[PDB]
């Protein structure tokens, strides 16, 4: 029973970690779009 | 997983 409890506890931590990872992934995605846009803007500026 | 295995054993 104790072991089971421990496992359960671990699971929550794991879940939290996963959530964090997803958040980070989202952030990364957001950044990438900006970079894509930003590069284009830079190019435009150069042209001008 | 390890914990689960242990539980199974015991």
């Amino acid at each position: 029973r104790d072991l089971e409890a421990s496992i359960a506890r671990y699971k929550e931590e794991y879940a939290v970690l996963i959530s964090e990872a997803q958040a980070i992934k989202a952030d990364l995605a957001a950044v990438e779009a900006k970079v894509n846009r930003s590069t284009a803007l830079l190019k435009s500026l150069s042209a001008e | 997983v390890k914990d689960q295995q242990e539980a199974e054993k015991k």
